């Protein structure tokens, strides 16, 4: 469900929201670390979602896991930023849910249940499993099936979500992608 | 070439609040990242606070969380790291250090190699211990010894608090068989060593050994003939 | 969550001899393990990066190889310049670089009996009421010396001061130094006083006691 804030033509300060939090990852695609906040482009697209840190491996710009496959992913033309950090739990103003959710399994299950072909999720899309998927999922490996009629095209369409569990403190992870602009490059930093 | 100056040694008390400014130049101020680490005399090196000037995120040991605040000021390029509740423990040498500089070949803010390193801060912590002037305490020659080839003479500093202390034998002449001995913190919250020189005992009768310490902050030079 | 565990601390090898280091972490970091040199008294200096390549300026083909927990650090060549103590930093997931605990290097060579000596106070200290007696080892290539004070055959604890000189760098040696903590009061009960040193270059235990000294 990873939340998506989308910001055109405004001035900021990147550093307003990382001194908040305590960062642990910052990995720049195609790009310096610093390179995207000083030089300034035309368009900024933010992400927060519910991810666990200890994930790590699982969140790559290559990975098998099952994230890239179903639960996010970036575009890979355009340069991408991913922020792993962490609340101080000293403002109250973001409470914590019940447990983080991930979908391990998303695919086209036949009619049969036989031959079974993936549906890979693309970049800037919501998977076609998590609408589906409520909000959360209660037990390890849950697997929802719904009914397809044949207006909806047919055929079985499947999703699965896994459990992962939370600690104390709240783990986040943050999905930055920066778009050039012929001149419109107007979001930046006697 | 990035290149890192601190603050020169500090001395204070228990309870009070300790502020050291790592100063960096030689590498773009946004892209790198300052790590403070303290290495407690003769012990494993620890690290306590890690800071990131540009973005100002802040992330501490657990043993030191909430007694370590780290400000660093991008136009000044100045970090500083505040420590309150000093304790014994705390006494030791603190080293800043900024990963390798990104904006060319880098993506994970650290990666390749990581840490320069500065001239480090010896902060002392003395309750009320303030600069005492070395007391030179002569070792008696008792010729207890039965070893005419060996005989061994020394002096012992004592009394005085603060750390660095500078003693020739013989006014730098004999520079072989002398093993001075590195100065102990002990309860009465003071340093003390002794330096102690071998000599054949015919030797000793014939020529006097005149033990010189120099003490820096106490600006005293006492000679003592044995 | 995180800890580390280095190789065993005191590795003993000769010049020119292969050196071989391991530390272990708590879990699995797998790419991310820096490998730090640091002078006694001086700035830690970096090594092999990642522990799969090496820092620019860095010779003696210093080798770092391993995946997750496990990695190594091996010198095909041992110089005097390479004896320094070596810590592991764990970097990535920067919420705690944990330092490794540390292994010191040191040069191997035959065990060496150390001299043993007893300091009886001067006359003036006693009048200054201070009261000390020091004992002096030296020239003992095992750093492991453990030191004991007798009063009328009594082991005496929290009453030892211990100080340590790096070895020589001519003749690779080490000297202790043990101080009676000062007992300004408590001198006139005991008459005698005798300080022990145990290390497998003596044949037998030796003690050096001196009883109504002067």
């Amino acid at each position: 469900n990873f939340k998506r804030l989308v910001f055109t033509n405004c001035n900021y300060n990147l550093t307003k929201l990382l001194s908040l939090f305590s960062v642990n990852d910052f990995t720049c695609s195609q790009i310096s670390p610093a390179a995207i906040a000083s030089n300034c482009y035309s368009s900024l697209i933010l992400d927060y979602f519910s991810y666990p840190l200890s994930m790590k491996s699982d969140l790559s710009v290559s990975s098998a896991g099952p994230i890239s496959q179903f639960n996010y992913k970036q575009s890979f033309s355009n340069p991408t930023c991913l922020i792993l950090a962490t609340v101080p739990h000293n403002l109250t103003t973001i409470t914590k849910p019940l447990k983080y959710s991930y979908i391990n399994k998303c695919s086209r299950l036949l009619s049969d249940d036989r031959t079974e072909v993936p549906q890979l999720v693309n970049a800037n899309q919501y998977s076609p499993c998590v609408s589906i998927v409520p909000s959360t999922v209660w037990e390890d490996g849950d697997y929802y099936r719904k009914q397809l009629s044949p207006l909806e095209g047919g055929g079985w369409l499947v999703a699965s979500g896994s459990t992962v569990a939370m600690t104390e403190q709240l783990q986040m992870g943050f999905g930055i992608t920066v778009q050039y602009g012929t001149d419109t490059n107007s979001v930046c930093p006697i | 070439e990035v290149q890192l100056v601190q603050s020169g040694a500090e001395v204070k008390k228990p309870g009070s609040s300790v502020k050291v400014s790592c100063k960096a130049s030689g590498g773009t101020f946004s892209s790198y990242a300052i790590c403070w680490v303290r290495q407690a005399p003769g012990q494993g090196l620890e690290w306590m606070g890690g800071i990131i000037p540009f973005f100002g995120t802040v992330n501490y040991a657990q043993k030191f969380q909430g007694r370590v605040t780290i400000t660093a000021d991008e136009s000044t390029s100045t970090v500083y790291m505040e420590l309150s509740s000093l304790r014994s423990e705390d006494t030791a040498v603190y080293y800043c250090a900024n990963s390798y500089c990104s904006s060319t070949n880098c993506y994970r803010y650290y990666q390749n190699g990581l840490d320069v390193w500065g001239q480090g801060t010896t902060v002392t912590v003395s309750s009320a211990w303030s600069t005492k002037g070395p007391s030179v305490f002569p070792l008696a020659p008792s010729s207890k010894s039965t070893s005419g080839g060996t005989a061994a003479l020394g002096c012992l500093v004592k009394d005085y608090f603060p750390e660095p202390v500078t003693v020739s034998w013989n006014s730098g002449a004999l520079t072989s068989g002398v093993h001075t001995f590195p100065a102990v913190l002990q309860s009465s919250g003071l340093y003390s060593l002794s330096s102690v020189v071998t000599v054949p005992s015919s030797s000793l009768g014939t020529q006097t050994y005149i033990c010189n310490v120099n003490h820096k902050p106490s600006n005293t030079k006492v000679d003592k003939r044995v | 969550a995180i800890r580390m565990t280095q190789s065993p601390v005191t590795l003993s090898a000769s010049v020119g001899d292969r050196v071989t280091i391991t530390c272990r972490a708590s879990q699995s970091i797998s790419s991310w393990l820096a490998w730090y040199q640091q002078k006694p008294g001086k700035a830690p200096k970096l090594l092999i990066y990642k522990a799969s390549t090496l820092q620019s300026g860095v010779p003696s083909r210093f080798s770092g190889s391993g995946s997750g927990t496990e990695f190594t650090l091996t010198i095909s060549s041992l110089q005097p310049d390479d004896f320094a103590t070596y810590y592991c930093q764990q970097y990535d997931n920067y919420s705690q670089l944990t330092f490794g605990p540390g292994t010191k290097l040191e040069i191997k060579r035959t065990v060496a009996a150390p001299s043993v000596f007893i300091f009886p106070p001067s006359d003036e200290q006693l009048k200054s009421g201070t009261a000390s007696v020091v004992c002096l080892l030296n020239n003992f290539y095992p750093r492991e010396a453990k030191v004991q004070w007798k009063v009328d055959n009594a082991l005496q604890s929290g009453n030892s001061q211990e100080s340590v000189t790096e070895q020589d760098s001519k003749d690779s040696t080490y000297s202790l130094s043990s101080t009676l903590t000062l007992s300004k009061a408590d001198y006139e009960k005991h008459k005698v006083y005798a300080c022990e040193v145990t290390h497998q270059g003596l044949s037998s235990p030796v003690t050096k006691s001196f009883n109504r000294g002067e």
